């Protein structure tokens, strides 16, 4: 009680490079979607990436 | 048998064996996935 932990939006802390991983994966997904559709990868390449 | 199939899918079907000109990463692809997976 005398500390009085609570929680707000601030204290809901990411980690500083969520940004980078994400972005980092939407690019290969993005790549690799592209060369699906010209038929360099199969389909199920594409879903276990 | 395959020859007379073969034979069908040209004279019924208007099969030919046309040229597929590949970029470098499909043409890897079909040689490299019928060895295996990894």
């Amino acid at each position: 009680t005398a500390t009085s932990i609570s929680l707000g939006i601030d204290d809901l802390l990411t980690i500083p490079s969520k940004g980078w991983l994400v972005q980092d994966a939407e690019q290969q997904s993005l790549i690799l979607e592209k060369h699906h559709h010209y038929g360099n990868v199969h389909a199920v390449e594409k879903l276990r990436q | 048998t395959e020859d007379e199939a073969r034979r069908r899918n040209w004279i019924e079907r208007g099969w030919a064996p046309w040229e597929e000109i590949l970029t470098p990463e499909a043409d890897f692809a079909r040689k490299s996935l019928n060895e295996g997976e990894e």
